[PDB]
């Protein structure tokens, strides 16, 4: 059908700065390029119609222009409430096609993880299960490596992380990390450690425990 | 306002109507000639209690609200006044909308009677688009 | 004012047929042009087709001829019907109006031959191990369910003040995700909290315990 190429992929910006997203349709599709916004956990919303026709009840920070191939939407004096994704959609030809999207991130201040461990729950051992869990809540920036040590050293593939989208509060993050092993490879050891190293420090946040049991 | 063939021709183009969903710019410039004389103000009641409005003469039934028609179903959410204006944004926008339902330009009679299937290129020749 | 709320199943078998609906309330339907849009896992949206006044329909070729949008005016709603479903068809379908002036919550739809399994809700109890500010963080675990999504709420919407529900991660044909809550440090055993999960389509409402205890 007809494609639109949204550049740039992501954008991490500093509250008060001006940004600008592009959308290149491989066709003349003159003037019928409309922008939506899809903020974490919801259905999109129209920002600007046709090209520069601003919808009502939308910030004066939003501005759109263009016609022809080259189309752009500019966010002036960004706000924390502007984290979300922006797609474009032509309606010039059928089928109506959407863009790659652009995740605009809000530059918070450097903040550090708050590590937390939890040994395999009781009732989970019964099964013959055993899930060690590691909560590394509320950080920024998105980067961060987490290692797991059972007794002395490092683990591997039994690992199971799960990050979140920036937070609708203070552009903070938070990720998870589950370790899953059977009951008989659980207690062949005693010391489980969930170390993490972030930008925030020059030394790991070390949250451990030893199976000192029930 | 009363547009000059070329004038309108270009303003349409500027309103992204050239090939808007299959129809060459010509079809627009033409359909407004025969349907309103290129007169944003034109207005002609439909015996049926309805009224027409502007350049492409949008109807008072399924498109805008005159508060003089009850069936009134404002597909285009625009108060008809808005169609009489110096600014055709309004008018275009709703056109862009009508023309999106399989009857495309057949919605426009003059277009269907006198415009349709004529070398429409005509309408946009001599212009400085 | 005008509200559209899509409904239908959570899951159907491949090469079966999925039927959804989008009850439109408040505003009239009589002719406003409506649509269907799907958002796939890779977060990229795709327009299905639409219904314009008359009963003129148009449909994204991408989507074979498996579709059939249609409406019911007396019952003010319109439906969607993707025939010969398949894996790829796994996404979240939404219903709109011409532009996208208005939308709906969205409804997740899975196309897998695997089958529905209730969750196993496990409690994450704090150790005795300290922290860098006496602020007690509890968690709960929801392992082995199908399909998604689930509704984990701490002490029924009461505990709002600070949780984190991480998106899930599939275990080769079966899902597991977690949730944590951060509260006033003891303020622990003395308030008693509980993860209130919910497998919408398993039709299982688990009540689960997390009284900051220790073996």
């Amino acid at each position: 059908d007809i494609v639109l190429t949204q550049s740039p992929a992501t954008l991490s910006v500093t509250p008060g700065n001006s940004v600008s997203l592009s959308c290149r349709a491989s066709q003349s599709i003159g003037n019928n390029l409309h922008w939506y916004q899809q903020k974490s956990h919801e259905s999109p919303r129209l920002l600007i119609k046709y090209a520069s026709q601003s919808i009502s009840g939308i910030p004066s920070r939003f501005s759109g222009s263009g016609s022809g191939t080259d189309f752009t939407l500019s966010i002036n004096s960004v706000e924390t409430e502007d984290f979300g994704m922006y797609f474009c959609q032509q309606s010039n030809s059928w089928p109506y096609t959407f863009g790659g999207g652009t995740k605009l991130e809000i530059k918070r201040a450097d903040a550090a993880p708050t590590v937390s461990i939890f040994p395999p729950s009781s009732e989970q051992l019964t099964s013959g299960g055993a899930s060690v869990v590691c909560f590394l809540n509320n950080f920024y920036p998105k980067d961060i490596n987490v290692k797991w040590k059972i007794d002395g050293s490092e683990r591997q593939n039994g690992v199971l992380n799960s990050w979140t989208d920036q937070d609708s509060k203070d552009s903070t993050y938070s990720m998870s990390s589950t370790l899953t092993l059977t009951k008989d490879e659980y207690e062949r050891h005693n010391s489980y450690t969930c170390e993490a190293t972030h930008k925030t420090s020059t030394s790991p946040i070390v949250k451990s425990f030893n199976r000192n049991e029930c | 306002k009363v547009f000059g063939r070329c004038e309108l021709a270009a303003a349409m183009k500027r309103h992204g109507l050239d090939n808007y969903r299959g129809y060459s710019l010509g079809n627009w410039v033409c359909a407004a000639k025969f349907e309103s004389n290129f007169n944003t103000q034109a207005t002609n009641r439909n015996t049926d209690g309805s009224t027409d409005y502007g350049i492409l003469q949008i109807n008072s039934r399924w498109w805008c609200n005159d508060g003089r028609t009850p069936g009134s179903r404002n597909l285009c959410n625009i108060p008809c006044s808005a169609l009489l204006s110096s600014d055709i944004t309004a008018s275009v926008n709703c056109a862009k909308k009508i023309v999106s339902d399989g009857n495309g330009m057949n919605a426009w009679v003059a277009w269907r009677n006198r415009c349709k299937g004529t070398d429409v290129q005509a309408w946009i020749r001599g212009c400085r688009l | 004012d005008v509200q559209l709320q899509e409904s239908g199943p959570s899951l159907v078998k491949p090469s079966q047929t999925l039927s959804l609906t989008c009850s439109v309330t408040g505003d009239s339907i009589t002719s406003d042009y409506w649509s269907w849009i799907r958002k796939f896992p890779g977060n990229r949206l795709e327009y299905m087709g639409y219904v314009s006044y008359s009963g003129s329909t148009y449909y994204n070729p991408s989507l074979k001829s498996r579709i059939s949008i249609t409406r019911d005016t007396s019952k003010n709603q319109y439906y969607l019907d993707l025939n010969s479903v398949t894996t790829e068809d796994t996404a979240t379908y939404y219903c709109a109006n011409w532009d996208g002036d208005y939308w709906g919550q969205g409804t997740l739809v899975t196309v897998s031959a695997a089958k529905t399994t209730p969750p196993s809700v496990y409690p994450l109890a704090p150790g005795s191990a300290a922290q860098t500010n006496s602020m007690v963080t509890l968690g709960c675990l929801v392992k082995g369910y199908f399909p998604e999504p689930v509704t984990v709420t701490w002490n029924s919407g009461s505990l709002s003040s600070g949780v984190h529900t991480f998106p899930a991660v599939l275990q080769s044909d079966l899902y597991t995700l977690s949730s944590s809550v951060t509260v006033p440090s003891s303020p622990r055993p003395s308030e008693t909290v509980t993860c209130n999960v919910a497998h919408p389509a398993s039709s299982t409402k688990v009540d689960k315990k997390i009284v900051p205890r220790d073996c």
